[PDB]
């Protein structure tokens, strides 16, 4: 029926950080005449989804990357 | 007779009825069942004895209460008729209205 | 007619002028010298059986008939005919009969009382306790976060955190046993977790070693050992397990669509497994989250059922005899919007930009957003790495919260009713929803986007805390200020039916008024013993 | 020899009446007195509006 | 009238008459 | 024009109590319990408790 | 069934503040400048957080208790380690006592209603909307022309 | 879960056969005391013959 | 009918500080409508009004957005 108010989340993160990764994944956003605010929170949701994906896939790599045995002679 | 733990012991230190309300139906007018059911069961008026309370337990002194469904003749239709129950002298409406 | 509980709460409390109270909550407010006075004949008229909450109902057709619903535990005996001193003395009989051993002291109960009476409780603790969903490996990835959180709350304010949710309690008890958390801080959580084990020991000792057929009698004597009682928050799937271990008939009303068999599992539940076990469908679950009609989703995105050695009892003990007495029932169900709280994280600068080193604090370089005020009012300095790991629990995080009306049968000796509709007992379980301590206005102003108040229980429906979480019920308890009583507060009709409930007002007034001590915990445990003949047998034996 | 209590609740049949709460009859008895009080105060009987 | 019929109902409206 | 004592809520009994009472929990409870009115339904709520 | 959240030390230090001849008048000019406003208090949080931390660590006593809103705001704000550990607890106890006494007065009045309103205005004279607090900063004056 | 390769549980004596200790140590006695929760008493636990 | 006594308030502020940004805005008063001793106090009140105006306007721009993005990017 409805939902909560949105958070503040001022500004756009992808514009102020161009040297960051995961913007090639963030280019293709299927806007079919989406309004000037609906695409903004769609950008918010997809950007935090890509960020959470990158943070999980680096967390599992830091978990599986233990102090190794070939890193002991190193 | 199931009775709550807040029934005062001063009720039980003197001769009373084992249910809450005193059954002073002998004091009322003869051959009048309609009004004299009220002084036994209608709890809107206080006790004959203790006029600051209505009943010392409501779980036996009311018209369809737990002590009433156990020991009145209206709900003892499947009971064994030969056995004897003391509380039939206090809960049976047929012989309570006899007095 | 829908899943979303925010509109369930909102359409009840929008313009609520008539605030009627239940007759079981009306008597509950009287003493015994006044209840037997003949002026209260309208409340003495339907008190005529110690086990049954007889009510007349309403003249729906031509002539209405009375309905008698069972008072299951002895705690639902009213405050007139069973006062709080009587239950508090039955607790001290129970403490020596079963030889209970109190491991907590007044210090632990004091430091649990000082959190629910604390309006300075950090709402960041609610967002980490919400981003973890009672999952183990989600707690493993946030060990430095919570070891910062509890230490910064214990050194600064002296109280201990996360004590509203049992899942965080047991995860702190097993994982944080090192020198990460402080010594006395871990000691308080160890006492809290050990007292539930001790109370389960005492309830097993009261139940005895007597079996009925093949099953034990402990489900017939107490209600905390009953597997057909559910804890108020179900973070993982305890519903299909309830369908397996029940000889009676559970009828789980998941959004006006019941289900009473285990073969209908994936029609009504969707298991959210591990992180690596969902990696082949991260994008599918996110498309079901962002792009999806969640309003009418009769599917529960629950976790997997882990089977700890204590069956379900320590959850029920913590949520029913420890927290409703240590806090005086000053809690409410905290329904969380989960896509709005992970929009707060994974944003705002250093959580998205990887140019910052992973062990740098976020607060000196956090933009003016709702996360910066979320850490300004709480005064903790986390690194960016723990906030990146906490935002990482979003792909396997469920979309919304929802409450579900579990309607299990009564006990086999409590099924003597004429009608088969009042042969059942109901229990509203908050799936993926939290329980909350007292909010300020500074917290409500910055977390109005994230959480919403859900009054759904007797101990978890307090309007002294729901009015600090829902602005629309704060006008309810301004207009009718008598609704601030925990026994007499109006709860939503789709969300809480009093007559069909395990814990009624009688126990809500013992919870909200007793002094938090050992005798109150023992008295609340000893008023969970059923009014069943097996409880009479196991109480005459002790 | 029954031990009947007398609560405050029994006295509410007379303590809740509008005769115990009206000052009309005591003021009718005082204003019709043949010898009123000689020491009058006028210190803070009425508010004066500045 | 609400106050009047609340007071008159919450208090009640050979027995020795016993005044105060 | 600032305080007319007869037409007030808190009068000289209240100040006479508060100026002499030793500050503790029984004094706070006594000051809370002496703010009850003298209505008929102020006596109803004191006859019930 | 009242539960005092206040012990004897809090009352014995509030009485220590009130019997202090050397009470700083700067704590009067700060409350005069704020005058019970939420927008003005958050401007002066690094001022009052130095004020009630030099008064506490200087004398052992707690400031601003002469006015209610100035400790209601210290209950809401300033718990973020701005005040010391044992000085915020006194303000929190003073604010929690009022909620405890409100709950006690509500339990005294009961859950019965006359007409459509409650009896809290009829039983006590603190739950009465007609009685106003003796110090006004916001508008409490249009309100009792609408509800009374 | 870490110590499954090192140690196991032996419900051995009367004082040393507590099923609140074995159920955190053996995966079979835990599923045993699911169905029979009254076995958690030290006196009534079914020790191996 | 009367007000409080005046504070101590030694001297004039502008006689020592001529490098003030509010000093051209302060000079919009005149003497020829009133005595000198009350025109001095009108100067006190107007200079306090402009001073607190400047101290408010330096505040309200700060605490809206004092944590900035590009100061932490660059």
């Amino acid at each position: 029926a409805r939902r909560l108010p949105k958070p503040t989340l001022q500004g756009r993160l992808e514009a102020d950080f161009p040297d960051s990764p995961l913007l090639p994944k963030f280019q293709e956003l299927n806007q079919n005449n989406l309004p000037n605010d609906v695409f903004r929170e769609a950008q918010r949701s997809y950007l935090v989804f890509l960020t959470s994906q990158f943070c999980y896939e680096e967390y599992v790599q830091r978990t599986f990357g233990v102090p190794r045995r070939q890193r002991a002679i190193d | 007779i199931v009775t709550p733990v807040t029934a005062d012991v001063a009720y039980f230190q003197k001769s009373n009825s084992p249910r809450g309300r005193a059954a002073c139906v002998v004091s009322c007018e003869n051959y009048n069942q309609e009004v004299a059911e009220g002084l036994i069961y209608d709890h809107s008026r206080p006790d004959a004895a203790y006029e600051y309370r209505s009943t010392v337990n409501p779980w036996a002194s009311q018209l369809g209460s737990l002590g009433d469904i156990m020991y009145n003749s209206s709900y003892r239709q499947t009971a064994v008729p030969g056995l004897y129950s003391p509380c039939r002298a206090f809960f049976n409406k047929e012989e309570l209205l006899r007095n | 007619n829908h899943m979303n509980v925010l509109v369930i709460v909102d359409e009840f409390y929008d313009n609520k002028y008539a605030a009627p109270v239940t007759d079981i909550a009306l008597k509950c407010g009287l003493p015994t010298e006044d209840f037997l006075h003949p002026s209260n004949y309208d409340l003495l008229r339907l008190e005529l059986h110690p086990l049954y909450d007889i009510y007349i109902g309403r003249d729906a057709g031509e002539r209405a008939r009375h309905r008698a619903v069972h008072r299951l535990m002895v705690g639902n005996l009213p405050t007139p005919l069973a006062p709080a001193a009587f239950q508090e003395a039955r607790g001290q009989q129970f403490e020596t009969a079963t030889s209970l051993a109190h491991v907590v002291d007044q210090a632990v109960i004091e430091t649990v009382q000082d959190t629910a009476y604390d309006t300075a409780y950090p709402a960041f603790f609610y967002v980490v306790e919400a981003m973890i969903h009672g999952f183990e490996e989600k707690f493993v990835m946030n060990v430095p976060l919570v070891s910062l959180c509890i230490n910064t709350y214990w050194e600064r304010s002296g109280r201990l955190a996360f004590v509203n949710s049992f899942s965080m309690i047991k995860f702190i008890c097993r994982h944080l046993g090192n020198n990460a958390i402080s010594k006395e801080a871990y000691s308080m959580y160890r006492k809290i977790y050990g007292e539930l084990i001790a109370l389960e020991q005492a309830l097993m000792r009261l139940a005895g070693s007597d079996v009925v057929g093949d099953e034990s009698v402990g489900q017939y004597v107490c209600a905390l050992l009953d597997p057909n009682l559910l804890p108020p928050v179900a973070y993982t799937d305890i519903f299909t397990h309830l369908l397996t271990v029940s000889d009676r008939a559970p009828q789980i009303i998941i959004g006006n669509e019941v289900y009473a068999d285990t073969l209908a599992a994936p029609q009504f539940i969707e298991r959210v497994g591990n992180m690596d076990e969902m990696a082949a469908q991260f994008v599918a679950l996110y498309g079901y989250r962002v792009n999806g009609d969640h309003d009418h989703d009769f599917r529960l995105h629950l976790g997997p059922y882990v089977d700890e050695g204590h069956a379900d009892v320590l959850e029920k003990i913590f949520y029913y005899v420890f927290l409703p007495t240590c806090t005086n029932a000053h809690m409410c169900g905290l329904g969380v919007d989960f896509q709005h709280v992970a929009q707060t994280l994974a944003y705002n600068g250093p959580a998205f930009s990887h140019h910052f080193t992973r062990d740098e604090d976020i607060l000196d370089n956090l933009e003016n957003g709702t996360l910066r005020d979320l850490l300004e009012i709480s005064d903790l300095r986390p690194t960016v790495g723990m906030i990146r790991d906490l935002s990482a629990s979003f792909m396997t995080c469920p979309t919304f919260t929802r409450a579900v009306r579990v309607s299990v049968d009564n006990d086999v000796t409590q099924q003597l009713a004429p009608n088969p509709a009042d042969k059942r007992t109901e229990q509203t379980v908050l799936v993926n929803g939290l329980v909350a301590f007292a909010f300020s206005e500074r917290t409500r102003a910055v977390t109005q986007c994230l959480f919403h108040a859900i009054p759904f229980h007797m101990f978890y429906g307090d309007p002294r805390v729901a009015a600090t979480m829902h602005q629309d019920v704060a006008t309810f308890v301004m207009r009718n200020p008598q609704q601030r009583a925990v026994e007499a507060f109006n709860r939503p009709e789709q969300l809480f039916a009093e007559y069909r409930e395990w814990h009624r007002s009688p126990m809500g007034k013992y919870a909200a008024e007793c002094l938090p001590s050992l005798v109150s915990i023992s008295g609340m445990t000893a008023m969970h013993i059923k009014m069943s003949p097996m409880a009479y047998i196991a109480q005459a034996k002790l | 020899n029954l031990l009947l209590a007398f609560n405050l609740q029994n006295a509410l049949k007379v303590l809740c009446h509008p005769r115990l709460h009206t000052p009309a009859h005591t003021l009718n008895s005082l204003n019709a007195a043949p010898a009123p009080r000689d020491r009058r105060e006028t210190y803070s009987l009425q508010h004066r509006r500045p | 009238q609400q106050v009047n019929d609340y007071i008159k109902a919450k208090v009640g409206a050979q027995q020795a008459t016993c005044e105060i």
